[PDB]
């Protein structure tokens, strides 16, 4: 089924898109710290 | 440290806060493609759009969950936090419902070719 | 014998605690404040004029209560929250009152996009909001403004289900609101395009009322279809611009920062024999 090779891919880009913006949000935190 | 997650959790939901208005703004213009194939075409880009959009319910929960944190730990100003939170919440769900509107206007649009 | 007074005080003061670029936010509604007293809408104050200094710190900045339109300064502005605490407060001692903060409250809590919100209480305008349908755009300034949201005004806002209505009927991408029987509201992403559709559509109110006064009935007039009426400049940068250099020009201390320069200042003509200037 040629759909099916576009959906998966439609479902996998968003997931990709969303975890590299959690990984791009969780970074940038200075953390000074002490010790 | 109470403080310091306090300026995070500012940090934190400006993102959130203009993504809303972000897709607010294009929920907000409609153009539909002429006869049934752009029609479900548009209908398969919206269910597309709302499959994007669960992602970032977990983000909002998880946003929520650190902000009760705070109403945990007792902090100096509760207010700010619950207010930012529960607007933070009506906005969402406000998104939620023009997203269902904009279905329903589709199924209508779909069901009369 | 003269009502001028500096509208620009952050000198005198040297104290208070700021933002990165709130010294020129404060100036820039100061100076509005002085427009729209100056033009004869407003005089008494009503919390008209509302603006957002930073997307994530809040503190809104507004007038006191109390203080005329004409005798506001850059020093005596207040920088609230958005529950209507008090953040910082400038030298203006003045019983602190954020009642008529809470009808921008719930607009800051819609829509973040804007900074600037101006609410009217002029005649024409009062006079429109009582219109039952609304602005018929007749006229070129009418159709200038652009479109309009209706919302039922109650004179609450206090109540938690309200705030929910009210962002109901704002809409997500509309930047005039008129409340019923209250007035309008006008939204900016900056003050200077606040500024400008309030001055259009006061224009085109002024304009309305005449004409449903003259004609009698609606079928007397002509209305234009909105579908067909359907460097860079933004939409209130030009013309702010010279009304804050006439007020330079005027003697108002005014700390907008101009763009580009007005005079050329052909050079003098220069003598070798001249003290060296300037007292370093």
């Amino acid at each position: 089924k040629a759909e099916d090779l576009f959906m998966e891919f439609a479902h996998k880009a968003s997931a990709f898109n969303n975890w590299c913006e959690n990984v791009e949000e969780d970074l940038s935190e200075p953390v000074h710290c002490v010790s | 440290k109470l403080e310091q997650l306090a300026r995070r959790f500012d940090r934190k939901a400006a993102m959130r806060e203009t993504w809303l208005n972000e897709n607010q703004r294009l929920v907000a213009q409609d153009n539909f493609g002429y006869d049934l194939a752009a029609v479900e075409a548009a209908k398969k880009k919206h269910e597309a759009i709302e499959t994007d959009t669960a992602a970032y319910e977990e983000r909002v929960r998880a946003l929520e969950d650190l902000a009760r944190e705070l109403e945990l730990e007792n902090y100096h100003d509760q207010k700010r936090i619950t207010a930012r939170k529960d607007n933070i919440l009506r906005l969402w769900n406000y998104l939620q419902e023009l997203l269902q509107s904009r279905r329903q206007r589709l199924e209508t649009t779909l069901a009369l070719q | 014998f003269s009502m001028m007074t500096p509208i620009n005080d952050l000198h005198t003061a040297d104290s208070l605690n700021l933002a990165k670029g709130e010294r020129l936010m404060r100036c820039k509604i100061s100076s509005v404040y002085r427009l729209l007293d100056l033009y004869g809408w407003a005089q008494l104050s009503d919390t008209y004029v509302t603006l957002r200094v930073s997307k994530e710190q809040d503190h809104f900045l507004i007038s006191p209560k109390g203080v005329s339109c004409s005798e506001v300064t850059a020093s005596s502005l207040i920088k609230v929250n958005i529950l209507g605490e008090v953040v910082e407060k400038g030298s203006s001692c003045f019983p602190v009152d954020t009642t008529g903060f809470c009808l921008h409250s719930a607009i800051y809590a819609a829509r973040p996009d804007v900074r600037c919100i101006i609410h009217l209480h002029t005649p024409a305008t009062a006079a429109v909001s009582a219109m039952k349908w609304g602005l018929l755009p007749v006229s070129h300034n009418a159709l200038l403004v652009g479109d309009m949201a209706y919302f039922d005004f109650n004179g609450e806002m206090e109540q938690e289900a309200d705030r929910i209505n009210l962002q109901k009927c704002l809409g997500p991408t509309c930047k005039i609101l008129v409340l019923r029987n209250h007035g309008v509201v006008a939204l900016g992403d900056t003050v200077e395009e606040a500024f400008y559709k309030v001055f259009h559509l006061q224009a085109a109110c002024e304009i309305q009322v005449s004409a449903l006064s003259s004609a009698g009935g609606v079928e007397n007039l002509i209305l234009l279809e909105q579908e067909k009426h359907r460097q860079k400049s933004r939409l209130g940068e030009h013309e702010f611009e010279a009304l804050m250099r006439m007020l330079d020009n005027l003697g108002y201390r005014t700390g907008y920062p101009y763009r580009y320069p007005l005079v050329q200042e052909k050079t003098k003509h220069k003598s070798e024999v001249e003290i060296p200037a300037t007292v370093t």
